[PDB]
């Protein structure tokens, strides 16, 4: 999920900014490169 | 008479002007000046680099300086052969600085954190650490591995 | 010497832009408009017609806004004044001190001209509820922070503190610190027992943060 | 200054002669000096403005180059030459 | 030459760094149960495997 400085959730805005880190970003991007990794396969049917 | 320096500082050994990346130019000074000829004017000082970190921890300091030299290991280190890997070089350049200040590895640097007196005494040292201990009274504990 | 004499209200006008914008990250007062100002504007305000600058109408006075007096509950706004002559003795900095005395606030701030002599050292800390602060004109052209290696230092309230023990379980200190008179650390002027995030950036995972205490 | 004096040919120094004069003389021998001493050892760009160089001159034409120095928001400083005499100028 | 030479460095890079570990809290921690770093390599993955 989020957690916003201490003991706060964030809404709907600072992911994108990301400036209250909290780190695990290491398992986040790991899902999004995993994500768009398939997508570039899928896009290359598209155009196939 | 003449000896005296009529305008410049009174650090660099000398300098060169060089052909930078594909078609362009920068020079490189060879010192210990650093941030007076960082503030020297007519050169943007945004962006430079320089050597002997521990005078770098004089004027950035702490965390900048551990970027430096996790940064210069990495290098020189990175032509002669082979693969470091990054993961050991940045907890090297850590355990040295999160001190606050950069120190370690020598005799005269080994002492800054560690209490125990008999792996210290191990390492480098004979007579001065045991009649020190014992001087001063100390105590601490037997915890690590040596 | 016109040449050499346009370094210096170059260098000084870049000099006042750094302590500017170093009032701004603090919390305080101010606008872009301020720590913004082209050759233009510097000449008419603080250099007279007949071409040479001022000192001591340099002086002004900023306050804090907003989230700054809610985050941090104790603070408020200071007052800076700027030097005269490279030489440091009593002379001005007595009624510099008065001036702290009857107008209150926190940390009178004062840039250096060149030379520092233990005279001028006689009392630096003073006073019970504050204390000052000295910079030196010479080392200040621009800004360390956002130089090339060094990133962002959050700084974070007495609330954050407790909690981040409350995180991993720990005992207070024992954290990574850092010293101070490190002119990073007087750069933002950290107490005793201050607590810094610190957002660090190198290529292994990318973005990554750690904490580091003020000894 | 490196001297020398004949006959016992030593060296000569400079003494500190009585009220005024300043003299020299070899050591530990009659002599006397000074005579003077002396020693010694070892274009397509153009613009229209006018010319500061006068002798008959007072030249119209000149030349100039850009480049930007200092600070970034240091202004421009301009360089001036001039066709007749070929003086190189500075003022920013 | 050279020979004689390897011993010393690696040698005296280890007495420093010799004893460190990794705790289940995830942080490296020193013998002085201070805390050097709170994640490895800001990942936390191990380049043996
Ligand atoms: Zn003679």
């Amino acid at each position: 999920v989020r957690y916003d400085n201490s003991g706060c959730l964030v809404k709907r805005e600072d992911l994108n900014k990301a400036e209250y880190v909290d780190q695990y970003d290491a398992e986040r991007d790991f899902y999004h490169s995993l994500r768009e990794y398939i997508n570039g396969k899928a896009t290359a049917l598209a155009n196939l | 008479l003449p000896d005296v320096v009529v305008k410049g500082l009174p650090d660099i050994s000398r300098a060169v002007i060089n052909i930078r990346d594909d078609g362009k130019r920068e020079l490189l000074v060879e010192g210990y000046g650093l941030r007076d000829v960082m503030c020297t004017d007519g050169v943007i000082g945004s962006r430079t680099t320089t050597n002997h970190v521990l005078e770098v921890f004089s004027v950035l300091g702490i965390e900048a300086a551990r970027y430096s030299i996790i940064r210069e290991i990495n290098y020189t280190m990175s032509n002669h052969g082979m693969s470091v890997d990054p993961r050991h070089i940045q907890l090297l350049g850590d355990v040295m600085t999160y001190k606050g200040e950069v120190l370690g590895i020598t005799r005269f640097g080994l002492s800054k954190m560690r209490d125990s007196v008999l792996q210290l005494a191990s390492f480098e040292k004979t007579t001065d650490h045991l009649f020190d201990a014992a001087f001063y009274m100390k105590k601490d504990a037997v915890e690590g591995v040596s | 010497m016109d040449q050499e004499n346009e370094r210096n209200i170059s260098r000084l006008w870049r000099a006042f832009r750094t302590v500017k914008e170093m009032v701004k990250d603090r919390g305080y007062f101010i606008t872009q408009e301020e720590v913004e100002l082209p050759l233009e504007d510097f000449k008419a305000k603080y250099c007279d017609s007949m071409g040479r600058p001022q000192r001591k109408m340099m002086s002004f006075q900023a306050n804090p806004t907003e989230e700054s007096i809610s985050k941090f509950p104790d603070m408020g706004s200071l007052w800076v004044e700027f030097c005269d002559e490279p030489s440091v003795g009593v002379k001005t900095m007595k009624t510099f001190v008065i001036h702290i005395q009857e107008k209150n606030f926190q940390t009178g701030i004062f840039v250096y001209q060149n030379n520092i002599t233990p005279s001028a050292m006689k009392l630096v800390p003073s006073i019970p509820p504050a204390t000052i602060e000295t910079f030196n004109e010479a080392a200040l052209v621009v800004n360390i922070t956002h130089h090339e290696l060094v990133p962002k230092h959050i700084r974070l309230s007495s609330d954050e503190k407790r909690e981040l023990l409350k995180r991993y379980r720990l005992k207070e200190s024992q954290l990574p610190r850092i010293q101070r008179a490190d002119p990073v650390a007087l750069y933002l002027g950290l107490k005793r027992g201050e607590v810094v995030k610190i957002i660090r950036k190198s290529e292994t995972s990318g973005r990554y943060a750690s904490y580091r205490i003020c000894m | 200054m490196l001297s020398f004096c004949p006959s016992c040919n030593n060296m000569l120094l400079i003494t500190s002669g009585d009220s005024g004069v300043y003299t020299l003389a070899c050591r530990s021998c009659p002599y006397e000096f000074p005579i003077e001493g002396i020693e010694i050892y070892d274009n397509v760009d153009q613009t229209k403005t006018q010319c500061p160089n006068y002798d008959t001159c007072g030249g119209e034409s000149a030349y100039f180059f850009q480049l930007q120095i200092r600070s970034a928001d240091e202004p421009m400083t301009t360089f001036y030459k001039c066709v007749n005499c070929g003086h190189r100028w500075k003022e920013n | 030459v050279k020979t004689a030479e390897t011993g010393y460095m690696s040698r005296r890079l280890m007495k420093s760094l010799e004893d460190l570990s990794c705790q289940y809290d995830n942080t490296v921690r020193t013998s002085a149960n201070g805390i050097v770093q709170f994640t490895y390599g800001g990942d936390g993955l191990d380049p043996l495997e």
